Protein backbone atom coordinates (compact mmCIF):
# COMPACT_ATOMS: atom_id res chain seq x y z
CA UNK A 1 0.00 0.00 0.00
CA UNK A 2 3.09 2.27 -0.10
CA UNK A 3 3.98 4.03 -3.36
CA UNK A 4 7.31 2.29 -2.90
CA UNK A 5 5.44 -0.98 -3.24
CA UNK A 6 3.28 0.08 -6.20
CA UNK A 7 6.45 1.53 -7.69
CA UNK A 8 8.21 -1.79 -7.32
CA UNK A 9 5.30 -3.62 -8.92
CA UNK A 10 5.13 -1.05 -11.74
CA UNK A 11 8.85 -1.15 -12.40
CA UNK A 12 8.75 -4.93 -12.32
CA UNK A 13 5.97 -4.95 -14.94
CA UNK A 14 7.70 -2.28 -17.01
CA UNK A 15 10.93 -4.30 -17.02
CA UNK A 16 9.14 -7.33 -18.44
CA UNK A 17 7.54 -4.97 -20.99
CA UNK A 18 10.95 -3.79 -22.11
CA UNK A 19 12.42 -7.28 -22.37
CA UNK A 20 9.46 -8.24 -24.56
CA UNK A 21 9.77 -4.96 -26.47
CA UNK A 22 13.47 -5.58 -27.13
CA UNK A 23 12.50 -9.15 -28.14
CA UNK A 24 10.04 -7.77 -30.70
CA UNK A 25 6.97 -9.36 -29.07
CA UNK A 26 5.22 -6.01 -29.35
CA UNK A 27 1.69 -7.18 -28.64
CA UNK A 28 2.79 -8.64 -25.32
CA UNK A 29 5.10 -5.66 -24.54
CA UNK A 30 2.17 -3.35 -25.11
CA UNK A 31 0.02 -5.09 -22.49
CA UNK A 32 2.99 -5.27 -20.14
CA UNK A 33 3.73 -1.54 -20.48
CA UNK A 34 0.11 -0.76 -19.71
CA UNK A 35 0.08 -3.00 -16.64
CA UNK A 36 3.13 -1.07 -15.45
CA UNK A 37 1.37 2.25 -16.08
CA UNK A 38 -1.50 1.22 -13.81
CA UNK A 39 0.97 0.80 -10.97
CA UNK A 40 2.87 4.03 -11.64
CA UNK A 41 -0.53 5.75 -11.59
CA UNK A 42 -1.30 4.27 -8.17
CA UNK A 43 2.18 5.15 -7.03
CA UNK A 44 1.70 8.80 -7.94
CA UNK A 45 -1.71 8.78 -6.26
CA UNK A 46 -0.26 7.60 -2.95
CA UNK A 47 2.80 9.90 -3.13
CA UNK A 48 2.71 13.41 -1.61
CA UNK A 49 6.04 15.05 -2.39
CA UNK A 50 5.76 17.02 -5.38
CA UNK A 51 9.29 16.46 -6.72
CA UNK A 52 8.90 12.70 -6.31
CA UNK A 53 5.46 12.84 -7.93
CA UNK A 54 7.05 14.80 -10.80
CA UNK A 55 9.75 12.12 -11.20
CA UNK A 56 7.26 9.24 -11.38
CA UNK A 57 5.16 11.33 -13.72
CA UNK A 58 8.08 11.90 -16.12
CA UNK A 59 8.80 8.11 -16.28
CA UNK A 60 5.09 7.37 -16.72
CA UNK A 61 5.09 9.65 -19.80
CA UNK A 62 8.15 7.94 -21.29
CA UNK A 63 6.55 4.50 -21.00
CA UNK A 64 3.21 5.77 -22.29
CA UNK A 65 4.98 7.14 -25.41
CA UNK A 66 6.89 3.92 -25.91
CA UNK A 67 3.67 1.97 -25.67
CA UNK A 68 1.95 4.13 -28.31
CA UNK A 69 4.92 3.89 -30.66
CA UNK A 70 4.64 0.08 -30.50
CA UNK A 71 0.89 0.30 -31.00
CA UNK A 72 1.23 2.43 -34.14
CA UNK A 73 3.97 0.21 -35.59
CA UNK A 74 1.80 -2.79 -34.79
CA UNK A 75 -1.35 -1.57 -36.61
CA UNK A 76 0.66 0.03 -39.42
CA UNK A 77 2.50 -3.31 -39.72
CA UNK A 78 -0.30 -5.48 -41.10
CA UNK A 79 -1.84 -2.41 -42.75
CA UNK A 80 1.36 -2.39 -44.84
CA UNK A 81 0.97 -6.15 -45.30
CA UNK A 82 -2.60 -7.49 -45.08
CA UNK B 1 -5.02 7.69 4.61
CA UNK B 2 -1.82 5.79 3.73
CA UNK B 3 0.25 8.28 1.76
CA UNK B 4 4.00 8.56 1.48
CA UNK B 5 6.23 11.65 1.46
CA UNK B 6 9.21 10.22 -0.33
CA UNK B 7 12.54 11.93 -0.60
CA UNK B 8 13.15 12.04 -4.34
CA UNK B 9 16.91 11.75 -3.91
CA UNK B 10 16.07 8.47 -2.22
CA UNK B 11 13.27 7.53 -4.58
CA UNK B 12 15.94 7.68 -7.28
CA UNK B 13 18.05 5.38 -5.10
CA UNK B 14 15.47 2.80 -3.88
CA UNK B 15 13.87 2.62 -7.39
CA UNK B 16 15.75 2.90 -10.65
CA UNK B 17 13.63 3.44 -13.72
CA UNK B 18 14.61 1.28 -16.69
CA UNK B 19 14.67 3.10 -20.03
CA UNK B 20 12.88 2.34 -23.28
CA UNK B 21 14.60 1.04 -26.47
CA UNK B 22 15.52 3.43 -29.29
Amino acid sequence: MSTGDFLTKGIELVQKAIDLDTATQYEEAYTAYYNGLDYLMLALKYEKNPKSKDLIRAKFTEYLNRAEQLKKHLESEEANAA
Amino acid sequence: ENYSNTDPEELLRKHVFPSVPK
